[PDB]
């Protein structure tokens, strides 16, 4: 698939079975999702963007299916105004920005 | 670092 | 060009003659650079991100040179930990997110 950036590139991913809409973002190192609970097994981490820092809960080896690809990876959870799939994910999917 | 930027 | 996302997508751009490093960001609506002086024909704007909101200064028609191309685009100036070229410019260059 090709995502011509004329529209925000939002896609549906399933995090361990639950579906969620995520922006594929090259300007993000990490993947942050709001609204799902992944448990007791987390490391607190703080993330940064425009406007500021937000605390997150880091989960490792989270199972993900997005774009007919099934991958396992790191996912943070936090109060993100929108769910982001960053470079850690896009790399695992073999996605790229081409010109 | 994550740049959303609405 | 091709940007695999292993490293951050960082390139050097020339904004009205001055070089800057920018992160190409698919999850950005606007493009926003810090540390250059673009003058006084701007309109104030409020931009939001992952951490919150920031006042920015918006300039229309800016002459941009990047990836050998030479665009005229809207550039905002504000407080950003990283300079970003959001879809507004990415789109102008002919870029694509590929899988």
């Amino acid at each position: 698939p090709q995502f011509s950036l004329w529209k925000r590139p939002v896609v549906t991913a399933y995090i361990e079975g639950q579906p969620v809409e995520v922006l594929l973002d090259t300007g993000a190192d990490d993947s942050i999702v709001a609204g799902i609970e992944l448990g007791n097994n987390y490391s607190p981490k703080i993330v940064g963007g425009i406007g500021g820092f937000i605390n997150t809960k880091e989960y490792k080896n989270v199972e993900i299916e997005v774009l007919n690809k099934k991958v396992r990876a790191t996912i943070m959870t936090g109060d993100t105004p929108i769910n982001i799939f960053g470079r850690n994910i896009l790399t695992a999917l073999g996605m790229s920005l081409n010109l | 670092f994550v740049f959303l930027e609405i």
